């Protein structure tokens, strides 16, 4: 209706706009490893549990086994390695 | 007693370099990756050379005012022996040429998913750049008395949103293509197997 | 200008030009604020005349040409550039301490129901 | 050059052009590591 | 017996406080740099009026088509307070 | 003894925590050494 009869001339810039924001505490190193896995390690001494009925096989699994297990619980200590937390116009709308 | 000693507690320390020395090694961290500057540094793009694409950047990838730290990784990527293997003669050369040639470059992303999206591979998704400022409008000549008539109509559309509607009419956004955890079960029931290759022999030689 | 205070006092996001928020970034003396992008450019902002001028072409033409040479874009760098002013544990006791404390309660729950039996 | 010459009207998009036709989870421990060393613990061994 | 039963806890949370005790040690990477732009951030910046430095710089720490935003940074460091935000008259 | 065992486990907990960071030494920091005069040896 700034056409219907009257004109503007052509862009000087296009549309947006604007999104004002002024700017748990130690669970959050296990929520970078899957959760499942946790108790895929406490199934698998019911597995060992079976070996009842040498034993130094069974040890020897271990020593090799837990080994990356260690490592696992090792490795996501670099979790920034590589206010606002979310950036979505749908995201915040929660 | 003290025969005992020698490789022992040379031990307690040697395998704990061990650790530390496979501790560290992993703690820093077409489609190839997902961030536009991530691909300035990879390997480079096919576009239709002699394009005004091909024109505009040179004029203003090395612009350096107006370099904003892709045009001109861009623009050494793509003059790579006078544009040498960017090679467009008939325009559907380079819109052909390096899908196992692995370079990269794109339309408007609705001429691309035109495309794409009417493919079976979905490994072609390459991210989205397009010019901020330069694009397709609409062409008259002056003197027709007929401009605010018709660009009325043009910016209605939008205000409806029905140029909206159009653009998903005979192009959808949505498609057939809408668009570190597993190491231990690698060698896990290999020890079931060493379990077996053990015991079992244990039990028939027993019974031998 | 409510909007200053009531999104600086209040978890308000607010809806205006991203510019005027670009200008309170380069304003305030400390970096204290989020932006989040927008971008459509199928819509624009002309500049509105009288209804009949001889020139209006010949002005839009410099406003074409003037963003065809970018130096439009260094007028938007003049009063608003690209960096501006804002560039954009040891309490960690109890929560593993407290999850065991049900066993630690039911250990003499499970003793005296077996020693008086 | 055009639109000196012949008047236009408004964009509606923007532009490229590019190419459009059809035709592990523990090994990055092994990376900087040179695996025979698990040998020679296993032949440190006896 | 009940060696079972208590016995994680020295396990588990011990490992844990191993895990703090680590990477926090990490995370740690007179004069402190040799920049006029990491120490920016350091305050309280001692500066003369009236003089060259104070008037050339200020031409410099403007015009944003200067593209080093080190001067520009550094000028908007002493800028505020009217120019006069912890600042001395000579030197 | 019980009481010596305390400087045992402390070295046993203190030692290893202070073998950590040098780690970072080996893993963090072409070129390496910037001075004319370092590059004339």
């Amino acid at each position: 209706e700034r056409e219907s009869v009257v004109d503007f001339s052509k862009r000087y810039m296009d549309y947006s706009v604007g999104i004002l924001i002024k700017k748990i505490s130690i669970f959050s190193l296990f929520a970078p490893f899957d959760f499942a896995v946790w108790a895929c390690i406490a199934a698998a001494i019911p597995v060992v549990g079976v070996l009842i009925f040498a034993m130094r096989i069974v040890m020897g699994s271990w020593w090799l086994f837990t080994l990356i297990v260690c490592s696992s619980y090792t490795a996501n200590l670099a979790a920034f390695l590589t206010p606002v937390r979310t950036f979505q116009d749908l995201s915040k709308q929660l | 007693a003290m025969r005992i000693v020698m490789g022992s507690w040379w031990l307690f320390t040697l395998i704990v370099c061990s650790s530390y020395t496979a501790n560290l090694a992993a703690f820093l961290t077409p489609v190839r990756t997902f961030q536009d500057l991530s691909k300035q540094l990879e390997m480079s793009y096919g576009t239709v050379r002699d394009s005004a694409v091909y024109e505009y950047f040179r004029a203003k990838g090395t612009n350096p005012l107006e370099q904003d730290s892709t045009f001109a990784e861009l623009w050494r990527t793509i003059s790579k022996n006078g544009g040498a293997d960017n090679c467009v003669s008939n325009p559907s050369e380079g819109i052909r040429k390096a899908k196992k040639g692995n370079y990269a470059f794109l339309w408007d992303v609705a001429v691309v998913e035109y495309a794409a999206l009417t493919d079976d591979d979905c490994s072609v998704t390459v991210i989205g750049n397009s010019i901020s400022s330069k694009g397709y409008g609409i062409a008259l000549q002056h003197g027709s008395p007929y401009r605010d008539l018709f660009s009325q109509r043009i910016l209605e559309l939008q205000d409806t949103g029905d140029l909206d509607v159009l653009k998903q009419k005979w192009w959808p956004h949505t498609g057939r293509c809408d668009l570190s955890f597993a190491g231990v079960f690698c060698i896990l029931a290999i020890g079931l197997l060493l379990a077996c290759l053990v015991a079992a022999l244990e039990l028939w030689w027993n019974s031998n």
